[PDB]
């Protein structure tokens, strides 16, 4: 089979291909028996999670985690199973070379592949083309995808995530009380089609927060407009949202309306954002690792030995 | 007793949606039938009388053309043997640029005749032997059929007469105009060195004035506007920068650390004074035109307007490289003033409005340069795309003539002479190879047959006439398109000629494709994937 | 995927090698199932219908029709076995085994690139030589009770337990040796077979008379008659309405009463004729009178006959007419127009037996009955069915041994000897059909092989011992199922039917040849 | 669905994950019919 | 809309190539079942049955198709089987080859009417050539007729028992030969019944000098063996049945019920007395016989058999020389049947069978087949039908023609030699139809496992000499032989009908260019057939 380790700036969410749920959610997942079956895990339990804002800070930590998400929470061997790792969109090449050196050299994995988290999210929803708006805890990303691959040239990156969202709400300071504001953020926070008619009975606009770059709907629109005019229909009509940040307000229709406004009066835009399987990236990875085109895309161990960081970078510089 | 079970072994162990075909009946004949369907799909587009096709691809995009390779690309060919013939046709397009439809027609014909021979009782191995030996004879023969040669590629009348044939099959009605344009463009390029690069012929498609309004431009055209207030320049001193037209910033991270009210008061004035100094150094080198591959800053644009410099912004890097080749400049990664060698020059750089489109034109007056543009006017984008394909055919023919200046007669003359000579060779070869040699010979008849069928005349009358006249000794005789009845005429004296290399490679690739398709005996198709397509091809 | 699938897309097709593989695999599967049926050391299979009914069987034909199979080759072989059973009664398991083994031995050489046509030519040559060797080794014997007993033993010991086989032997041989007329083909219909479900299975007996599965429906009728005149009739003694829709019309209750008395005059007259015959033939109560009617008898007629002391059974079987006229010795009548005492038979005993809810009528002590009955007694329905199958096999066996006065040694002896003769004959065959001959020989050799396999011995060692003994001595030898050693089948009383062996050779060769020459199985009659 | 449901493995994986939902007898013969054969 | 939603319509070269490909597919289904080295096919009926055969019509009859061209080819096979009873594979293969060589000419711009005219000319000349190369035969030569029948069964599974099957078919046909009132007739369909009892051995199968039915005596007192039976046949029931009218009776008197029942008994007595007046030994009825009638017939010492089929009764009439009657009062000695030499009723297996099997001059017979199983005997019956139909075709037209493809090659050569004088445009289709006849030898050679190219070349060359019209192929050795040395001689009628059917179907399928499908039947009112008036007709 193929181990599908979904880092997803969350937990490890590792398992096997074919499983509808991961089997190794390490971060925040016996005793009185004999052996080292708690101490070895007791060490990892208090180890800081390397990925911050969707980027790996401490690699030794991450490697120790993976090693403990292979030998302890899966009780398997990576020397015979291909691995599908996940990376955040627009992830530096250096991080890719590091993780590929870890897998092929340390864990001696026969073959591996690194997929974009938004692409796997789109896969778990069953589609292969569309523009994914991924807004988590630290970053916001718009990933246009056509034929199942994240077009590396139309990835617009703005920053208005859970933190930036709860910020203005705090404005309306202490950790516990800004987390009361964040509890309200976690709970119902219905998106407003029009803030006028929503405040009458009491990210889209940078000025609201205090930024001066662009809204998320503007971001999606321009990411669609930096693609093929023929696939434009598919991008506009298959916009898939993901991320607990964007889920909390449940923003579908405000986006839809202002994106329709921006787009020509031709393409009909439909946004599918009701899943919330809480393992979308994992299921997308499992689907990919189950396919045979994954064997096609395999960066093999021999390929790695022959090319190195160049094979991880897929040439084409 | 109401169901036949799968036989023990491979029939049972095979996966669910997989298919297995084996033998002449399940595999060879089905492959030949698929290739025949392909050849039939593209046959009616062969030649000047070939009709256009309106292919709509999966993205609902429309292609109106009689260019075989374009139709094949935009068709979703799913049968693997047909896929192989298309792979051969695309290799022909890549190597030569013209002759893809010949490859298809000839491969389909060879496969049909191979099916015939297998039915009479020959083995695929013997068919392959005969086809290969006959291809070798065809290659031995073709050099002797060469009638003309270019003898000069710096001229424009000879080059126009030479490109006319390649740009006649496509765009039959207007072939003197387009051949003139493509000859003008090709000869402005093609330096004293024998190397000719086809990417240096640029084609700008602007809409609205009929194809006769097309023109050649010794220079470059960009469907852009100017960033500043200046729009025209008569003695361009272009300075090209791969960097933006802004102040250089740090690669790590930059923070303006203020600790005194004075630093705060002076920072912005210092920034603008720095920008003024930079652009004034550029202007003082004499540059009146600046072309940046990156963005433009508001202050830098301000000062470029102040010092009367025309600013142009080219988003693409290939556009920047081609502009550098055009003007004789060097893309500087810094905003430093250019040295006398790093600067480029143009007899004119101006903003114009061709039709609805606004364009920036870098126009030389000399009848040369490193890059030339063909501005195609036309009432339809599809029409202009078809004319661009015709331009590509003419340019690839010019390159083939730079590589090999030899020419063979067209209009089916070379094909008929090849058929005759290879039949005469097969009549001498004893053994079971003679059948396959004679079928390989008769396969050439498919070309004048398709030309006749498309002209609207009886292919049998035409082929009989051609055989009779080529028996009398005339190897340069081919069929006449200008005849309501079956007729024939001297292809040479008419000026209808093909490229030795074109025919060479077309025959080689078509024969290899047919022979490859025949060598298949078992096919084991897998269940169709839902995979996100090939990873490398993106 | 082929020619047929382009015209009928929902078509199933097996071509050349695939078709051969399909057919041979199915044949080998049937053989694997039936290998255990062969011989007395075989095992009984239990077969449960979709209703839950139980069958205990060792019979190849029964097992075939009862196995749950849907294969075309299995259908072909089932029909071949059904023909074997319909004509000979035995030889079905051996039929299936020889078919499967011919197919296997031919696949041995066809996998080596040999064409099946040449194997079939070798099959035909070997058939000729084997039929010759069979006619040569057949033992023409005057069919005495001892010989017939040994034959029926060889069959019944394969089909049932040893004690029950030793009983059914005497029953079957006596039954046939009784219903048999000198040089006149044996009508097995003249052996009724009645099963009773009350006592042990070793109580199965031969009644030298008849057993009807019904009795008298009038209670006052005697339940036992000693010296009985039997009147076998096919005359309605119940009320029959007119064909032409008559109906009665009366103007008074007295006229209605007269019409009620009159409407039965027609049947009262036939009852009176019977009663007058009874009085004229037995003027006292010393003898008895038994009427057996193929048609009905209404309660009025039953009363009229009981009053005179007649035991009347009604609605007997159309075969019992002939069985009673051949056992007892009367004449079966469709009318009592001119009936005489010569129309009557005699039975030295007639009585009735009640078993639960049913009644039986025994007619015994006939003089020289050319018809008898086998009373299959047993405690279970499946025991009775098993014994019925066994007695069918045994009756067919004795009939065939009498009809074909020759008899062939058993225990695979004839097969061993025919294999040796075929192998010695091989050089006289021209070309590679010698391989077909070899295949025929090793196929014939499956009977001793399976017999050894079922007695619990090593097939190869036993077979080499047996072939060695037959080549050094020439004595027709087969398997001793208790020692695994060679034994002379003719000396130990293991006999087979020459007709059965010939039918095996012919039908097996023919069906195997036709199967090997199949190159396409095709189901395309859909839609 | 995003793609046309056909004989492909992608739809099958989606289905496995949970997306893209997937004369008889003498019993009937009359008096006349019974006589017919007998 | 204009036409229904379910109405599809195809037109043009697509339809033509599709029909030709469907025909070619039907031909490829049964191409391997041709010749003495053919292989069997095990087809599965939708009734759970099985059909093992190498008979073209059996195969194509158990297949069902949806393409109308394939339907036309199956109808070809049916027509050939009904007319001549052989050639059901040769006809299909020839039609397929002709449609192939017509596909060749329709790919070019030749109109189907031209191909059709050429086909009709070629058919005329095929007929002329067959009649010219044929030979006559003396039908009184039993050995000659047996060899003729062997040449027809050598291809079928019963070839193993060839003397037996040949004698069976010959005896059967010679007996069922019947002339009455100046009209010769054979009628193998109604007489010469084939009755197959599974079991026994095929070598004991025989044709009876009489008939056989599956019936027993009505009463076990009847005789089952009679050595000179006088036989009476009846269409009427010997029972007392109701009248046509409403014959309700009304009873008031006491004696009337009993008298009516006695009247019934006396009517039965009177019928049986009308019968006994003729003093028969056997009485055979198509309807029932009452038990009282059995009593009276038995008193007369008459054996009676009831519920016999009308066809069986007609065969018994033809065999024993009797006339069926429906009113015993109208019975005559001219209606009584003498000619039978033995009536027996014997138990075959577990079934009683009535034989009338010592007849003198029986104009009907029963072929008693014995064998391994029902399927094998069904195949034997089909083969015997082939043999008998061939024997009949011979006795009608005693002209003989050489087989092994010799006739096909002779005709091909004659047509090729006549084509030279044509000098028109139909010479190509003509010479194609001439060279399409060689698919019979070709297929034969293929089924042997020999080299088609070399052997067919040697044969085509042999048939160009003067006295070589009889040279053909040996289907069991893969060589060339003279047919007067091999012995394979077909009936001229068979070959004529084969060629005619093939050419006519080629014509039928070439005239089609358009298919309209899906439209409804428009007929539901009890399947309207013809009922209507006309214009006078007086
Ligand atoms: N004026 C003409 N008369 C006859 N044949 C011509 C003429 N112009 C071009 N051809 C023939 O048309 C064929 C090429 O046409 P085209 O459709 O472009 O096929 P390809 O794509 O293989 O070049 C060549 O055989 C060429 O000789
Ligand atoms: N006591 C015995 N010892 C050795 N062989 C026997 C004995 N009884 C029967 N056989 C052989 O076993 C074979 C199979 O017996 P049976 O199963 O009744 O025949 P079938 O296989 O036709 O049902 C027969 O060929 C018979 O000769
Ligand atoms: N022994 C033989 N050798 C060569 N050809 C034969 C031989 N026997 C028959 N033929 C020819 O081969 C063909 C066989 O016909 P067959 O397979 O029975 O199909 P059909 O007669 O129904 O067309 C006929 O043309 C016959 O003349
Ligand atoms: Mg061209
Ligand atoms: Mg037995
Ligand atoms: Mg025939």
């Amino acid at each position: 089979a193929a181990l599908v380790i979904d880092n997803g700036s969350g937990m490890c969410k590792a398992g096997f291909a074919g499983d509808d749920a991961p089997r190794a959610v390490f971060p925040s997942i016996k005793d009185s028996y004999v052996g080292d079956e708690a101490q070895s895990k007791r060490g990892i339990l208090t180890l800081k999670y390397p990925i911050e804002h969707g980027i790996v800070t401490n690699w030794d930590d991450m490697e120790k985690i993976w090693h403990h998400t292979f030998y302890n929470e899966l009780r398997v061997a990576p020397e015979e199973h291909p691995v599908l790792l996940t990376e955040a969109p627009l992830n530096p090449k250096a991080n890719r070379e590091k993780m590929t050196q870890i897998m092929f050299e340390t864990f001696n994995t026969p073959a591996m592949y690194v997929a974009i988290q938004a692409v796997l999210s789109l896969y778990a929803s069953g589609r292969t083309t569309g523009i994914v708006m991924d807004s988590g805890d630290g970053v916001t990303h718009t990933v246009p995808i056509y034929e199942g691959y994240a077009l590396p040239h139309a990835i617009l990156r703005l920053d208005l995530a859970g933190r930036d969202l709860t910020d203005y709400l705090m404005k309306i300071t202490t950790t516990a009380e800004r987390e009361i504001v964040r509890d309200i953020k976690e709970k119902l926070c219905y998106v407003a089609l029009d803030f006028e008619q929503e405040m009458a009975t009491a990210l889209f606009q940078p000025s609201f927060l205090g930024m001066e770059s662009c809204g998320i709907h503007e971001t999606t629109f321009n990411s669609i407009m930096k693609c093929d005019v023929d696939i434009r229909k598919d991008l506009y009509a298959n916009t898939v949202l993901s991320g607990g940040t964007t889920m909390y307000p449940g923003i579908a229709d405000r986006m839809q309306k202002e994106i329709t406004a921006l787009a020509p009066s031709t393409m009909k835009i439909k946004i599918i954002a009701p899943p919330e399987r809480k393992y979308s990236v994992w299921i997308g990875g499992s689907i990919l690792a189950s396919l045979s085109t994954f064997q096609q895309m395999w960066i093999s161990k021999q390929e790695y030995d022959e090319s190195g960081p160049s094979i991880v970078h897929r040439k084409c510089f | 007793a109401l169901h036949v079970p799968k036989a023990p072994g491979f029939a049972q162990m095979l996966k669910e949606g997989a298919k297995h075909f084996s033998g002449l009946e399940e595999a060879v004949y089905r492959n030949i039938q698929a290739c025949k369907e392909l050849a039939q799909t593209t046959r009616t587009a062969y030649g000047p009388n070939g009709m256009n096709k309106m292919v709509i691809n999966h993205l609902e995009k429309l292609f109106v053309t009689n260019d075989a390779a374009t139709i094949l690309r935009e068709l979703e060919v799913q049968h693997p043997a047909a896929k192989m013939i298309v792979m051969a046709s695309h290799m022909q397009e890549q190597e030569v640029g013209d002759g893809t439809n010949f490859v298809l027609v000839f491969a389909g014909a060879l496969l049909e005749l191979a099916e015939e021979l297998l039915r009479i009782g020959l083995s695929v191995s013997e068919v392959i032997e005969g086809y290969e030996i006959a291809c070798r004879k065809a290659h031995e023969i073709l050099p002797n059929l060469v009638c003309c040669s270019a003898k000069n590629l710096r001229d424009i009348d000879e080059v126009s007469s030479l490109l006319r044939t390649s740009i006649m099959s496509k765009q039959y009605g207007n072939e003197v105009f387009l051949a003139k344009l493509i000859a003008q463009a090709c000869v402005s390029i093609f330096p004293d060195s024998g190397h000719f690069n086809v990417d240096n012929i640029r084609v700008c498609k602007i809409l609205g004035s009929g194809i006769s309004s097309s023109s050649v431009l010794h220079g470059m055209v960009f469907k852009k506007e100017t960033e500043g207030d200046v729009t025209s320049v008569k003695d361009a001193k272009i300075a090209v920068y791969s960097c933006p037209f802004d102040g250089m910033i740090t690669e790590t991270k930059g923070t303006v650390l203020i600790k005194t009210a004075e630093e705060l008061m002076n920072f912005s004035k210092g920034e603008e004074n720095l920008m003024d100094a930079q652009v004034k150094a550029i202007a003082d080198t004499g540059a009146n035109v600046v072309v940046t591959g990156g963005k433009v800053a508001d202050m830098a644009l301000h000062y470029a307007n102040k010092y009367n410099i025309m600013l142009v912004r080219l988003n693409s890097k290939w556009d920047l490289r081609r502009l550098c080749k055009t003007v004789g400049a060097t893309a500087l990664p810094r905003l430093t003033p250019p040295v006398l060698e790093e600067m480029g020059h143009c007899d004119s750089v101006y903003l114009s409005e061709v039709g609805d489109t606004q364009v920036v034109v870098f126009k030389h007056e000399k009848e040369d340069g490193a890059i030339s543009t063909i501005v195609l006017r036309g009432s339809t984008d599809n029409l202009m795309d078809d004319i661009e394909r015709a331009v590509d055919d003419g340019v690839n023919t010019f390159k083939v003539l730079t590589r090999d200046k030899r020419l063979v007669p067209g209009g089916g003359a070379t094909e008929i002479e090849l058929a005759k000579q290879i039949t005469s060779y097969g009549e001498t070869c004893p053994g079971l190879e003679q059948y396959a040699i004679k079928k390989f010979a008769e396969a050439f008849e498919a070309i004048p047959r398709a030309l006749a069928e498309n002209s609207g005349v009886k292919a049998n009358e035409v082929i009989s006439k051609l055989y009779a006249v080529h028996q009398e000794g005339n190897k340069n005789v081919g069929l006449d398109i200008e005849a309501e009845v079956p007729a024939v005429k001297d292809m040479l004296e008419a000026g209808i000629l093909d490229t030795y290399l074109g025919k060479y490679w077309a025959i080689k690739l078509a024969t290899n494709a047919a022979v490859t398709v025949l060598r298949v005996d078992q096919i084991i198709m897998a269940k169709p994937a839902g995979g996100p397509k090939p990873p490398s091809g993106k | 995927m082929a020619a047929v699938k382009t015209l009928n897309p929902k078509a199933e097709v097996a071509r050349a090698q695939a078709a051969l593989a399909v057919n041979i695999s199915a044949a080998r599967g049937l053989q694997d199932v039936l290998r255990t049926n062969l011989g007395p050391k075989g095992t009984m299979k239990m077969l449960v219908s979709g209703a839950g009914d139980i069958k205990l069987t060792k019979d190849g034909n029964v097992l075939l029709h009862e196995m749950q199979i849907q294969h075309p080759t299995a259908s072909l072989i089932a029909k071949v076995a059904t023909a074997q059973d319909d004509i000979t009664g035995d030889g079905t398991t051996s039929n299936v085994l020889i078919i499967g083994e011919l197919l296997k031995q031919a696949d041995l050489y066809i996998s080596e690139g040999l064409h099946p046509r040449i194997i079939t030519e070798g099959f035909e040559a070997a058939k000729e030589k084997a039929l010759q060797f069979l006619e040569e080794v057949k033992v023409s014997r005057e069919m005495d009770r001892e010989t017939l007993i040994d034959v029926a033993r060889t069959s019944l010991r394969t089909k049932v337990h040893a004690e029950l086989a030793d009983v059914l032997t005497e029953a079957v041989v006596d039954s046939i040796l009784a219903i048999k007329k000198q040089d006149e083909p044996i009508d097995l219909f003249m052996i009724e077979i009645m099963e009773m479900k009350h006592k042990s299975e070793t109580d199965t007996s031969l009644i030298r008379g008849l057993v009807l599965d019904h009795g008298a429906r009038h209670p006052d009728m005697k339940k036992r008659v000693e010296d009985a005149y039997i009147l076998t009739c096919n005359v309605s003694l119940e009320y029959e309405k007119t064909e032409v829709n008559s109906g009665f019309f009366y103007k008074s209750a007295e006229e209605r009463e007269k019409l009620v008395k009159a409407e039965r005059k027609f049947i009262e007259d036939r009852v009176k004729k019977i009663i007058e015959l009874k009085r004229k033939v037995c003027g006292d109560s010393d003898k008895g009178f038994v009427v057996i009617n193929q048609k009905g008898i209404d309660p009025f007629s039953l009363d009229a006959l009981s009053k005179e002391g007649i035991v009347a059974l009604r609605r007997a079987k159309r075969r019992n007419m002939e069985r009673l006229t051949l056992a007892c010795g009367g004449v079966a009548l469709n009318s009592f127009d001119d009936l005489s005492p010569d129309c009557l038979g005699h039975a030295g005993l007639v009585y009735e037996y009640t078993l639960g809810e049913e009644k039986f009528t025994f007619i015994e002590k006939c003089n020289n009955p050319r018809s008898v009955t086998l009373l299959i007694k047993g405690p279970n329905k499946h025991t009775l069915t098993q014994i019925k199958d066994a007695v069918r096999d045994g009756l067919r066996a004795v009939k065939n041994a009498i009809d074909d006065g020759c008899v062939v040694p058993g225990a695979g002896a004839v097969e061993v000897a025919m294999a040796e003769a075929l192998i010695k004959h091989k050089p006289s065959v021209k070309g590679r059909a010698q391989l077909g001959v070899q295949a025929f020989a090793d196929a014939l050799l499956i009977i001793p092989k399976v017999l050894a396999q079922n007695s619990g011995f090593d097939l190869q060692e036993t077979l080499v011992k047996i072939q060695a003994e037959h080549s050094e001595s020439g004595q027709l030898v087969g398997v001793d199922l208790n020692t695994g050693e060679p034994m002379v089948a003719a000396e130990v009383g293991v006999w087979d039917n020459y007709c059965v062996k010939k039918q095996l050779l012919h039908s097996c060769t023919v069906i195997a040849t036709n199967i090997l020459l199949v190159d396409e199985i095709m189901r395309a009659g859909m839609s | 669905m995003q793609d046309p449901n056909a004989d492909t493995e992608w739809n099958d994986i989606l289905r496995k994950k949970g997306i893209l939902p997937p004369v008889k007898t003498y019993e009937d013969m009359t008096l006349e019919e019974l006589e017919d054969h007998e | 809309l204009v036409l229904s939603q379910n109405t599809k319509r195809e037109s043009g070269r697509k339809v033509q190539s599709g029909n030709i490909n469907a025909a070619k597919t039907i031909a490829d289904i049964i191409r391997t079942c041709l010749g003495p080295k053919s292989m069997m096919k095990m087809l599965l009926d939708p009734m759970g049955g099985i059909v093992m055969t190498n008979d073209g019509n059996a195969i194509l009859r158990e297949i069902q198709v949806q393409h109308p061209a394939a339907k036309s080819m199956i109808e070809i096979s049916r027509t050939q089987d009904e007319e001549v009873g052989d050639g059901t594979t040769s006809v299909i293969i020839l039609a397929g080859e002709m449609l192939s060589v017509a596909e060749h000419f329709l790919e070019q711009q030749m109109h189907p009417t031209v191909v059709i005219s050429a086909y009709r000319k070629a058919l005329d000349d095929m007929i002329s050539t067959l009649k010219k190369i044929s030979i006559p035969v003396d039908i009184s030569d039993s050995d000659m007729m047996l060899n003729i029948i062997n040449s027809s069964i050598t291809t079928k599974a019963i070839s193993r028992w060839s003397s037996l099957a040949c004698n069976i078919a010959l005896d059967a046909v010679k007996m069922v030969q019947f002339e009455e009132n100046g009209r010769k007739e054979i009628d193998i369909k109604k007489y010469a019944r084939v009755e197959k009892i599974p079991g026994g051995i095929i070598e004991d199968s025989c044709v009876l000098r009489g008939v056989m039915i599956n019936k027993d005596v009505t009463h076990p007192r009847m005789r089952r063996y009679i050595k000179n039976p006088r036989i009476v046949l009846l269409d009427s029931s010997l029972e007392y049945k109701k009248g046509e009218s409403q014959t309700d009776i009304e009873i008031t008197r006491e004696e009337d019920f009993t008298r009516i029942l006695q009247m019934e008994e006396e009517y039965i007595q009177q019928l049986c007395e009308d019968i006994i007046q003729l003093k028969p030994d056997v009485v055979i009825t198509e309807k029932g016989i009452s038990d009282l009638a059995q009593h009276y017939l038995m008193r007369a010492n008459i054996t009676a058999i009831r519920r016999v089929r009308k066809t069986d009764n007609n065969r018994i009439a033809r065999a024993c020389g009797a006339r069926i009657v429906s009113r015993p009062e109208e019975l005559r000695e001219d209606d009584v049947g003498t000619g039978a030499g033995l009536l027996e009723i014997k138990k075959i297996g577990d079934e009683y069978f009535t034989f009338i099997t010592d007849c003198k001059d029986p104009k009907a017979c029963t072929i008693l087949l014995r064998g391994a199983s029902k399927e094998i005997l069904s195949e034997v019956e089909r083969n015997l039908q082939d043999a008998m139909q061939v024997c009949r075709n011979v006795l009608l037209d005693p002209q003989l023609v050489p087989g092994g493809g010799a006739s096909e090659m002779a005709v091909a050569h004659a047509l090729t030699e006549k084509s030279k004088a044509m000098t028109g445009v139909e010479q190509w289709p003509y010479r194609a139809v001439a060279q399409a006849l060689e698919v019979i030898p070709r297929t034969l050679i293929q089924n042997c496992g020999a080299s088609t190219i070399r052997l067919l070349t040697s044969l085509r060359a042999k048939h160009t000499q003067e006295n070589c019209e009889t040279w053909g192929v040996n289907g069991e050795t893969g060589t060339l032989v003279d047919m007067k040395e091999l012995g394979i001689w077909e009936p001229l009628a068979v070959k004529l009908q084969t060629y005619k059917t093939a050419v006519e179907t080629a014509v039928l399928l070439l005239r089609i260019d358009d298919i309209v499908s899906g439209h409804k039947k428009k007929g539901d009112d009890q399947s309207r057939q013809g009922g209507a008036p006309d214009a006078g007709q007086e």
